[PDB]
RNA sequence: GUCUCCGUAGUGUAGCGGUUAUCACGUUCGCCUAACACGCGAAAGGUCCUCGGUUCGAAACCGGGCGGAAACACCA
RNA sequence: CGUCGCUACUACCGAUUGGAUGGUUUAGUGAGGCCCUCGGAUCGGCCCCGCCGGGGUGCCCUGGCGGAGCGCUG
RNA sequence: AAUGAGUCCACUUUAAAUCCUUUAACGAGGAUCCAUUGGAGGGCAAGUCUGGUGCCAGCAGCCGCGGUAAUUCCAGCUCCAA
RNA sequence: GGUGACCACGGGUGACGGGGAAUCAGGGUUCGAUUCCGGAGAGGGAGCCUGAGAAACGGCUACCACAUCCAAGGAAGGCAGCA
RNA sequence: UACCUGGUUGAUCCUGCCAGUAGCAUAUGCUUGUCUCAAAGAUUAAGCCAUGCAUGUCUAAGUACGCACGGCCGGUACAGUGAAACUGCGAAUGGCUCAUUAAAUCAGUUAUGGUUCCUUUGGUCGCUCGCCACUUGGAUAACUGUGGUAAUUCUAGA
């Protein structure tokens, strides 16, 4: 055998994320009966009853408190064609930077979109986040995703087919903008609360045909979200490039210490070889790789892994890190690089000096513009002018930066999952780049 | 949903009850009840399942001198249960809690009566049996 | 949990068993154990029930008492053959030892007879 | 992770959506003394933690992020 | 040399029938094991003996159903 | 001219290895294949050298040094101890 | 009646005892958790079965403190052994 | 290797302590080419532990009708190899730690004529007058079969 990959679920808040990503990992042998009975009860007892699907991934106290998707969360669920685990979306403004993490560490993408009247039209405007995550997912590098319309039972008259094609429309005239070709993009219309095409062909939505995808490495035509899941094209996966892991969180079990869990993006990661941290800079040996309550003897990249590195507490290393082999050549602080930022949307004029928040990868580090280069055409890398005083929005530049927190980064053109970045600043996107060159120390 | 039916009260204002978790102290004064309108000459009294403003007299000095918002789960006072069960326990005991209903402590010794478990789920959630 | 018989109540107790009453075997010599044990009286509350025929009825209930098995091996002891076939005082005791014959595919056709004791 | 509060000359830190100011110093500083000391004279000193929104313009109205300062949770 | 005035630091006294954490115990309650006196849910032997049987010749050598002797016993 | 520290074949060792000892073949002229840690007022061996700082920064286990010509700070050189 | 200024009794110990270790004119002053001997203990107490030998804990039972699973009816724990 | 030196004073003899000096024994800082030995979670927490292992055992000489193999030499109780299980023994040794413990443990000395003692070894085993002995009775393992619980090195009935 089985190939692994990676999928988020991105829509808006309130649009069924959790509840779909759950009732989908119960049809496909996740959790048995009575425990999610259990989980039932225990949302009986508080009220948030339709909210008991999503229990299976928001597992805090604050989260299942609030009914609110905070933090990312991990499930496994075995499936027609090859595995695969799935990322949860908080899907919220207060935690985009939650979902950045989630949605950087991913191969494939799922963008649910809301099927009732009112809730798609706040999905889609400039305080929603549909726009948002399609956006960022395209920023970070996820090539291939799905768009998913839930809630169909909840729009009024139920299960209609005008709401679908105006959907379907609506979201294929940005889509487009965006990048991804909705030719390739498959829709597929689905209830997550209700349990409806996502494992066997509907009966009360008699007529939705089918999808088709149309890509140049294969066709497909399916009736559900399953099978639309196994449809999914491999990523190419660098095994041969040097051995890099953006870490999502840290865990200090009982008995194992602390292990950090994190992807494998380059190189195979094996019990028994020792292991650098880039912004700590702190050594340490490897003893055993785990995923998802089960072991490994070699880790593949694109695979959720988790290994048990010795003699380090969890306060020396904390989420955000970068991991690498110290035989290979490990990563170093970036205390300057140049990269390739263009800027989307931002009011105000840019200027050398001001302060955005900027995610690498998996962390989110601010920076300050040192000074602006040249002015570059929006594609190509075509030179237009040279050491301009001032950015505006719907332009390229390339900029050399100066982080005030530490942090490391790699370039775009060795690794190319950890040269795509996005910059964050007035709560919103304002600028999309990739990194070419850097400075070590 | 379904509210909770009336209840023999049993614990006026001054009542001094057992803390029965394990938040360190010993007994809850009651000083008032919540919910309650009143009425004149009429001491405010809870039975079990209802928020109370309690001072612990004996117990840990850093939650002494302050006021807490209590649940009473158990009372010496019989009361029906609408199915002519007339049910008591051995000792008033109840529990330190907030205004949203989570209990400060993380465990409860004895028995939790069944409207006030019924009635707030966090408290039934460590209760060992419910009575 | 199974029944112990003397109990002499109905629903679950605790007892500290010792080496063979009922419902345990010790892990070593000397070694007992408190368990639960459901008690002797049957009630509605029990997941299955033995019971065992004491007299034959007047017809034959079907898959029970028909096809009769036999009991695999016969006697080992020198006096339980002779009490079985009736003999006397050593009257070819050797060959009135019953022989098991067994056969299989690949085996070699052969019969087998017990280390006759005492 | 979840919440509660605090964060303004270098400190002491008032404050008002039309003004971040003053005070005690600390320092600098003409001023003496070989040097002190002792007094004499003036000053500088603030992104209101920090970034935004609201707003005709806000430190402060609102919201975040940052650090502290208290909890509360956090078990492949 | 000492009082007084300012600033630090260290201890002392001090209402608060202060507070916290250990240790040793009076008294009350008291699980559990062990011993003693009972107790007898069951499991066996004899008396089996309603009888066909019976051989040294109704007088059984007992090869089985069966009641149950409704006692003696372990 | 002589050798190792290292690469490295084989033997040996060993339950099986490893290491040591053997032994092929490479392996040294800044032999750059680079010895450091603390000091140079006294105790206590070693500078009344030079440049900065100017009772500041700092040194100093103790005496003490430093307020514009520092045998004591910060540096270079040169010396001392192991 | 018994024991006490020939130090009883009580308290402290950052006390397991000894063979020994450091220092070294001689005399001494400190240190001995640590591989040998002897003792004690197996989270804190307590009570037991077996066996020649245990108040055993890589045996059991009960309480207390922690703490694992649970379909919430139960079940299972003791690294001051090697890691 | 039976050892001193600087500091109260304008200067001198002293008392006296401070400081210097040397060793080992813990930590730490810097540095580190070879090789032989070699301590190592004692000090604070005798605090808490996931996972894995650390106690099992058969000769000709106790019990094999497991086909799980296999010689049959063919008219035979059992050739033989042997799983499992019963039986016997061991598991009270070893290993770890130093919390408790101040005539207590412990060291030397001495006694048990005041006790017990598996095993090994050596004695003793016709010393007793008293209708199976050419060998007595029953049950239970292992094994077949029916199950229960979510679970356990849990077990019931036949
Ligand atoms: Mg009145
Ligand atoms: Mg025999
Ligand atoms: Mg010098
Ligand atoms: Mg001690
Ligand atoms: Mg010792
Ligand atoms: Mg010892
Ligand atoms: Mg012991
Ligand atoms: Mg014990
Ligand atoms: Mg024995």
């Amino acid at each position: 055998e089985k190939t692994h990959i990676n999928i988020v679920v991105i829509g808006h808040v309130d649009s069924g994320k959790s509840t779909t990503t759950g009732h989908l990992i119960y049809k496909c042998g996740g959790i048995d009966k009575r425990t999610i009975e259990k989980f039932e009860k225990e949302a009986a007892e508080m009220g948030k009853g339709s909210f008991k699907y999503a229990w299976v991934l928001d597992k805090l106290k604050a989260e299942r408190e609030r009914g609110i998707t905070i933090d990312i969360s991990l499930w496994k669920f075995e499936t027609s064609k090859y595995y695969v685990t799935i990322i949860d979306a908080p899907g919220h403004r207060d935690f985009i930077k939650n979902m950045i993490t989630g949605t950087s560490q991913a191969d494939c993408a799922v963008l649910i979109v809301a099927a009732g009247v009112g809730e798609f039209e706040a999905g889609i405007s400039k305080n929603g986040q549909t726009r948002e995550h399609a956006l960022l997912a395209y920023t970070l590098g996820v090539k291939q995703l799905i768009v998913g319309v839930n809630k169909m039972d909840s729009t009024e008259p139920p299960y209609s087919q005008k709401r679908y094609e105006e959907i379907v429309k609506e979201v294929s005239t940005y889509i487009k903008k965006i990048g991804y070709n909705p030719d390739t993009v498959a829709f597929v219309p689905i209830s997550g609360w209700n349990g409806d095409n996502m494992l066997e062909p509907s009966a009360n939505m008699p007529w939705f045909k089918g999808w088709k995808v149309t890509r140049k490495d294969g066709n497909a035509s399916g009736t559900t979200l399953l099978e639309a899941l196994d449809c999914i094209l491999p990523p190419t996966r660098p095994t041969d490039k040097p051995l890099r892991l953006p870490l999502q969180d840290v865990y200090k079990i009982g008995g194992i210490g602390t292990v950090p869990v994190g992807r494998v993006e380059t190189g195979v990661l094996k019990p028994g070889m020792v292991v650098t941290f880039a912004p700590v800079n702190v050594t340490t040996e490897v003893k055993s790789v785990e995923m998802h309550h089960e072991a490994l003897s070699e880790a593949l990249p694109g695979d959720n892994v988790g290994f048990n590195v010795k003699n380090v507490s969890v306060k020396d290393v904390r989420r955000g890190n970068v991991a690498g082999d110290s035989k290979n050549d490990p990563p170093m602080e970036a205390a300057g690089f140049t990269a390739q930022v263009i800027i989307l949307n931002h009011p105000g004029q840019i200027s050398a000096g001001y302060a955005p928040v900027l995610d690498c990868h998996t962390a989110h580090i601010a920076c300050k513009f040192a000074e602006l280069k040249e002015k570059i055409d929006r594609r190509s890398g075509k030179k237009l002018e040279d050491g301009p005083k001032f950015l505006k929005s719907g332009d390229a530049a390339i900029v050399d930066m100066v982080p005030g927190k530490p942090m490391c980064v790699e370039s775009f053109s060795d690794y190319p999952p950890l040269g795509r970045f996005a910059v964050r600043d007035m709560r919103q996107t304002v600028a999309v780049g990739v990194i070419k060159a850097v400075d070590k120390k | 949903s379904g509210a909770k039916f009336r209840i023999s009260l049993g614990l006026p204002v001054g009542a001094v009850i057992n803390c029965a978790d394990n938040t360190g102290a010993k007994n809850l004064y009651i000083i008032s009840v919540k919910g309650i309108k009143g009425r004149l000459n009429r001491l405010p009294a809870a039975g079990v399942g209802d928020m109370v403003m309690a001072t612990v007299k004996k117990g840990k000095p850093e939650l002494r001198k302050k006021v807490h918002p209590a649940v009473v789960i158990r009372q010496r006072k019989s009361y029906r249960r609408k199915d002519g069960v007339f049910l008591y326990f051995e000792d008033n005991a109840g529990v330190i809690v907030n205004n949203k209903g989570e209990m400060k402590g993380s465990a409860i010794t004895g028995p939790v009566a069944k409207e006030c478990a019924d009635l707030w789920p966090r408290i039934a959630s460590n209760a060992g049996s419910i009575a | 949990f199974p029944m112990k018989q003397g109990v002499l109540t109905h629903g679950r107790v605790r007892l500290l068993l010792s080496k063979g009453h009922s419902c345990y075997r010790p892990r070593r010599t000397g070694e007992r154990k408190r368990k639960s044990v459901r008690g002797c009286i049957v009630d509605a509350n029990l997941s299955v029930l033995n019971l065992v025929i004491v007299k034959k009825g007047e017809k034959d209930i079907p898959g029970l008492t028909d096809t009769t098995v036999p009991r695999r091996l016969g006697p080992k002891r020198a006096s339980r053959i002779r009490k079985l076939f009736n003999l006397s005082k050593e009257d070819d005791v050797r060959q009135y030892v019953v022989r098991k014959p067994l056969n299989k595919e690949g085996k070699k056709p052969r019969t087998k007879a017990p280390k006759i004791q005492r």
